[PDB]
Formats: C-alpha cells, sequence, structure tokens
C-alpha cells in the first residue's frame, strides 16, 4: 500500500 | 503564554507559477530541497521552539508515564501455521519492536525466530513484508530504516534460523510469492536512480518491475519478468495460485480498488522462468478488482466490485473466460461490504463482512457460495487472520475501542464447529465497563446521513463542558472501524475527554460508493461530513469549539488542515499528522502520483478548479471576523517520511506561521515538530510511538489548560  | 518568536523565514516571491490561466504564488517552494542547509535550518528553528512548548508542561510527564504503565501489556498476533512449524509475534509490551516467534506445535516451547530490536540501537529498523516459500523451509523478509518505504530483502532457512547470502536492494511496494518449486521468489525493484535512495529524497518513483529471485544467486542475475516501459506509473504484483500452477499478476494504476489480472501458466513455460513470461491478459483494463481467492483446476474464484460497489465473489473459467460466463458465487450484499476473503481447508471459505462499521465472520461452503457458519463477535473489528488452503484450522483476532486483542481459534476439522477464545488481555488501568461506545448518524450537509462512533465515561452530563478529541480520515476507500488506542483512553480517563469517530465519505464504510462520494469534484464532501460531525458532537452538548480537537494522519491531516482553514470558529485545536498540505504539487514526488484517482492532478484545468479551493496550502486566511483566529495548530512529520515528503508540512507551516502567525489577534499557537529516524508511521518503534502520542496530548492539555484528573 503506497495510499497517503 | 507565547514565550517565543516565530522564525524569520525567506520568502521567494519571485516563484509564481501559472495554473491554466491563474497565477499562484509559491514563496517557500525552496523548502521543497530537503538536503538544503536553508531546509535544515528552517527545520532546526522550527523544533527549537516546539520542543519547549511541547515540554514545559508536567502534564507531558504525566501522560508519558500513564502511556508507559498501560500500554505496557502483553501483545500478540494470530498465530500461523508454515511447513511443519508454528509462527506468530509477541511483544512483552514495551520493545520497540515485536518479535516473531516459532513453535514446533501448539503446545510446544517457542523460540526467538526473528529479533528485529537486535538490528538497531533504537528500533528504527523495522520488519516491512514477509514470504515463507511454500513448504514453510525457507523465510524471505523485508527490513526498512528510519521508517523509509524503502526495504532490503533478505532471507533464511526456517530449520536452525540460519541467515544466508541473498540481498535484494531497490524494493519499495513490492509483492513477496515464492514458486512452489521452492526455487526462488517474485519481488519488484525500481530503476537506479541519481541521488539518494534512503527515505529522505523526493524523487518521484517510476517504472518499478518484477523480477524473480534464484535463491543462491546474486540479485545481477534475477529474471526480469514483466516491465510496462510505455505505462511508467503501472505497478505489477505477482502471487502464485493455490496448487503452484499459475503466477497472477495484478497490475495497478494510481489507488482505486481496480487491477488488470494477467497470468502465466507456468507448465505452459517451455524451459522454467527464464525472461520474461507467456502472460495471458484474462483483465487488461482497470475498470475493476479482482482480487485472486483460490482456484480448483482453470475455475478461478475473485473478490471483485465489477459492478458491484459492495463487492461480491465470481468464478471465471480460464478456459471459458468471457463476462456473460462468469458464475456469481456470492451475491453482492444491498448494503454490507465484502472487505476480505480466504480459503481455508481446501473448499471452506472465511468471509469478513463490514455492517455499520463493525465485522461480522462468516464461513462458506467454496462449491455453493452457501453459509455454514457465522463466528460470533462482539461490536468492533477483526485485525488479524490466518489459514490458508492447505491449513485444517483458523485465528482471528478481533479488537475494540475498550477492548485490546482477543485472539480466538478454530479447528475446522470437526464436525461441528467450536470457536474458542485462544489468547485474551487485559489491561489493568482501565476499567471498560466505566466507559460506553455509541455509534449515532447525523445528517451532512446535503442530508446524507454520516456514522459517528462516540466513546465516553458513563453518566457523563451533555452540558458542552467535555474537551473532545474527534478523528477522521475520509479517502483512498479505507474504512475506519474500531480498534484499541491506550492512548485515546488516557484522554478519555485521565483527561475527562470524549473520543469521536467520524465515517465520512471518501472512505469504505459503505462500498465504492462511499468512496466515490469523497473523491475527485466531490471532495469537499468529505470536509462539510468532517465539520458537521463537529457541529453535531456542540449541538448535542458532548463538547464547545473551545474545547474540541480534530486530529487525522496524512490524507486525514489534509482533512483537518482544511477544516481549520474553513471554518476555523469551529475547533479549539487541530493536531495534522503527515498531512498532504500542497495539493498543486502532490503527485511530484516520491509515489504521490498514485493519489489523483483520489484527488485528481493539477495538470487538468478542470482538477485544478475542484484543487485550489480546498488545498490547505493555498487557503490559509485571517478570519475576517475581528473576534474569530485560527485554532491552536501543532504539525507532526519526520524527516524519512517518503510516503508523504515532509515539504508539504513545511511549507504549509511557513504559510500559517506567516499569514496567520504575524497578526495581532492570533494568539494559539502554530507549530510544527519534524521528528528524525522515522518516516509515514508503519514500523515505528514503540518508544518513538509514546513520545509521539504524548507530544500530541500534552499539546493539547496546554492550549486548552486541561487539569489533569488522576
Amino acid at each position: 500500500e503506497f495510499s497517503p | 503564554m507565547l514565550s517565543f518568536q516565530y522564525p524569520d523565514v525567506y520568502r521567494d516571491e519571485t516563484a509564481i507559477q501559472d495554473y491554466h490561466g491563474h497565477k499562484v504564488c509559491d514563496p517557500y517552494a525552496w523548502l521543497e530541497d530537503p538536503d538544503s542547509e536553508q531546509t535544515k535550518a528552517f527545520v532546526e528553528a522550527q523544533n527549537k521552539i516546539t520542543v519547549p512548548f511541547l515540554e514545559q508542561c508536567p502534564i507531558r510527564g504525566l501522560y508519558k508515564e500513564r502511556m508507559t504503565e498501560l500500554y505496557d501489556y502483553p501483545k500478540y498476533s494470530c498465530h500461523f501455521k508454515k511447513g511443519k512449524r508454528y509462527f506468530y509475534f509477541y511483544n512483552t509490551g514495551l520493545q520497540n519492536q515485536r518479535v516473531l516467534y516459532v513453535q514446533d506445535s501448539l503446545e510446544g516451547e517457542a523460540r526467538v525466530f526473528l529479533d528485529p530490536n537486535i538490528l538497531s540501537d533504537d528500533g528504527t529498523v523495522a520488519l516491512r513484508g514477509y514470504a515463507f516459500s511454500e513448504d514453510g523451509e525457507y523465510f524471505a523478509y523485508g527490513l526498512s530504516a528510519s521508517g523509509s518505504d524503502w526495504v532490503t530483502i533478505k532471507f533464511m532457512k526456517v530449520d536452525g534460523a540460519k541467515e544466508l547470502p541473498d540481498v535484494l536492494e531497490r524494493v519499495k511496494f513490492s509483492c513477496m510469492a515464492w514458486t512452489h518449486d521452492g526455487k526462488g521468489m517474485f519481488y519488484n525493484a525500481y530503476p537506479q536512480q541519481d541521488g539518494k535512495s534512503d527515505g529522505t529524497e523526493t524523487s518521484t518513483n517510476l517504472h518499478q518491475k518484477l523480477y524473480y529471485h534464484v535463491l543462491g544467486t546474486d540479485q545481477s542475475e534475477d529474471i526480469l519478468c514483466a516491465e510496462f516501459p510505455d505505462e511508467p506509473k503501472w505497478m505489477g504484483g505477482a502471487e502464485l495460485s493455490d496448487d503452484g500452477r499459475y503466477v497472477l499478476l495484478s497490475i495497478r494504476e494510481g489507488c482505486d480498488p481496480v487491477n488488470r489480472l494477467w497470468y502465466c501458466d507456468l507448465q505452459q513455460e517451455s524451459n522454467g522462468i527464464t525472461g520474461i513470461l507467456k502472460w495471458v491478459k484474462l483483465i487488461d483494463n482497470f475498470e475493476g478488482e479482482y482480487d485472486y481467492v483460490t482456484n480448483e483446476g482453470t475455475v478461478f474464484t475473485f473478490k471483485t466490485n465489477r459492478h458491484s460497489p459492495n463487492y461480491r465473489l465470481i468464478n471465471i473459467d480460464f478456459t471459458d473466460p468471457e463476462e456473460s460466463k462468469w458464475k456469481v458465487l456470492v451475491p453482492e450484499h444491498e448494503k454490507d461490504v465484502l472487505e476480505w476473503v480466504a480459503c481455508v481447508r481446501s473448499n471452506f471459505l472465511v468471509l469478513c463482512y463490514l455492517h455499520d462499521v463493525k465485522n461480522t465472520l462468516q464461513l462458506h461452503d467454496l462449491a455453493t457460495g452457501a453459509l455454514l457458519k457465522i463466528f460470533p463477535l462482539e461490536v468492533g473489528s477483526v485485525v488479524g487472520y490466518s489459514g490458508q488452503k492447505k491449513d485444517t484450522e483458523i485465528f482471528y483476532q478481533f479488537t475494540s475501542f475498550l477492548s485490546p486483542g482477543i485472539i480466538y481459534h478454530c479447528d475446522l476439522t470437526k464436525e461441528e464447529l467450536e470457536p474458542r477464545v485462544f489468547r485474551e488481555v487485559t489491561v489493568k488501568g482501565i476499567d471498560a465497563s466505566d466507559y460506553q461506545t455509541v455509534q449515532i448518524f447525523y445528517p451532512s450537509k446535503d442530508g446524507t446521513k454520516i456514522p459517528m462512533f462516540i466513546v465516553h465515561k458513563k453518566g457523563i452530563k451533555l452540558d458542552g463542558s467535555h474537551p473532545a478529541f474527534l478523528y477522521g480520515y475520509g479517502g483512498f476507500n479505507i474504512s475506519i472501524t474500531p480498534n484499541y488506542s491506550v492512548s485515546r483512553l488516557i484522554f478519555v480517563r485521565h483527561m475527562g475527554g470524549v473520543l469521536a469517530v467520524a465515517n465520512i465519505r471518501g472512505g469504505g464504510e459503505y462500498g465504492e460508493t462511499w468512496h466515490k462520494g469523497g473523491i475527485l469534484a466531490n471532495k469537499q464532501n468529505c470536509f462539510d461530513d468532517f465539520q458537521c460531525a463537529a457541529e453535531y458532537l456542540i449541538k448535542e452538548g458532548y463538547t464547545s469549539p473551545k474545547r474540541l480537537t480534530i486530529n487525522g494522519g496524512a490524507n486525514g491531516g489534509l482533512l483537518v488542515a482544511t477544516c481549520a482553514n474553513q471554518r476555523p470558529d469551529l475547533f479549539g485545536c487541530v493536531i495534522a499528522q503527515v498531512g498532504v498540505m500542497d495539493m498543486l504539487k502532490f503527485h511530484k514526488y516520491t509515489i504521490g502520483h498514485a493519489w489523483t484517482t483520489d484527488y485528481g492532478c493539477s495538470d487538468s484545468k478542470q482538477h485544478f478548479e475542484w484543487l485550489i479551493k480546498y488545498s490547505p496550502l493555498h487557503n490559509v486566511k485571517l478570519p475576517e471576523a475581528d473576534d474569530i483566529q485560527y485554532p491552536s495548530m501543532l504539525l507532526l512529520t519526520a524527516d524519512h517520511d517518503d510516503r508523504v515528503v515532509p515539504l508539504h508540512s513545511l511549507k504549509f507551516i511557513a504559510t500559517l506561521q506567516y499569514i496567520v502567525g504575524r497578526s495581532r489577534k492570533q494568539n494559539n499557537p502554530l507549530l510544527i515538530h519534524v521528528d528524525t529516524k522515522a518516516g509515514h508511521g508503519a514500523g515505528k518503534p514503540t518508544a518513538k510511538v509514546i513520545e509521539e502520542v504524548s507530544d500530541m496530548f500534552a499539546f493539547i492539555a496546554r492550549c486548552l489548560n486541561i487539569d489533569w484528573i488522576p
């Protein structure tokens, strides 16, 4: 996961 | 009360960019450079006023002592079986990192298998991702330093926990998937780049590739298996099917829950894995999510949201793959979101739903989709699970606002299932029975009903007299469900606070439609929902604007910062952690390009016109009304936060201090803290977590003048  | 001076910060009045005809000044653009002397000097100047402000009050030490006492409880993950052995993580209470243990059986003695605490003096090297070989005999694990998303993958032989020579560099947002022949492992890496790759750089991450590493070889020999050189934002993660026969490739571009799905029948590779694989492009668009559950021969079961915003399970037969032929194994529910699904004991499925922001757990038959068993839970979240196709048991871990883990176990070989408490921990210190959790639904501005949980001491009077801590995120299809936080329970018990969690749009609480009603052109819905939650707490007499604190992290830091700008009259205190503050430039740095699926991208005139109205950096304004000033504000970030680069918070604080901080009417402080050896939050050592919540609640206590309640 690379969401903020 | 403000015994300091804001530092003088140079404004570059020539930094002017035209967006689609609208001129935007960016006088602190120089803070984008993390390596300059100027930027380091600004960070030091800001920390020098923030740190004494936070430490000056005795309340911080009382909060830290209590957090250290009450957080010191044993913490466990589910057990999970791999080959002949069971593993679990465990922290005696205050270790910086949790330790992986191994045992030969459930009644057997446990030994330390991997202890990350020994890899650094300060607990800032963390495990990030791991994969056991299919037979459980070999183990690959990612290590991150200083909280960077960058990873080094290392390898061990399980029997004797023997370190191996294999090391993989330039790994980030990576899968880890061994082929079932035990020969080697799929992972992702990014090409070489100029400058640093340690988490302090802002360089964009593009051209991620899929490689196959053969155990017992050098990384330079690894096989390139997929690459998308004409689609630099595509990221392809590999996994093996449960029978070892197919590599499934999930290709993503941005953060929406959708992916392409390509497969490779490994039996059809003439020569094993020697180059680019023979991909069959089963799903070759980004219209839907396809998340692999299991397969029997060529019949693949996926969880999908294809024409099913609440998600459902479908069967795709690779030998009859046209969409009109797919079978719907478990149909979409009208309201409940199917959050995830696991296959266990060959022909069982475990399905976890969210019903009004609480989990339920069900067992279903694989062949028909029929419900077999409800696993009963109290009100809260399932936060851990184990049980794969070959396993004959499950474990799952439950948590809520008022209870630390319960770990349940169920032996699925039994004719009649009896799930049992396997492990439960009790926090001595807080009496759960003294508190209650209520859920209510409050109408937002457009009339939409939004869920909110409120946790408070029983018996309180709703006379508006209690400090409140309202949390939100609102984005990325992320659901904000009940979780145990001793830090927030100290605010309740020892600061007389009320805790609130608003399940605003942008999240996934009510499926893809909930997510869609808070992104892109409807992003302002998240803010309106959050402001309405604050007005509900005030109107109902839980709190008052001067006793109200709001908090969010990252996309939730954007949430609270934008709320400070839009309704400064509504809040006494705002804590924004690692927030996205420059909505015009977020997409230029590290992985920020991936967020344009929620936010849009200022390169388009249409998106620019949404973003400019709410971008925290571009909406700092002295309130017009003589009697209104900004809330007290605290931004928290860290110098290795390569997820949300810290320049966001640096430019934001410079701007707050200059536009609002300089005015005579502003007496609430506007402060930033930048930590060292830490990043976006994942893998943060317990010692830094404790310091962080101590800062937050000392800021609150000092700003609102809250007395400690022993």
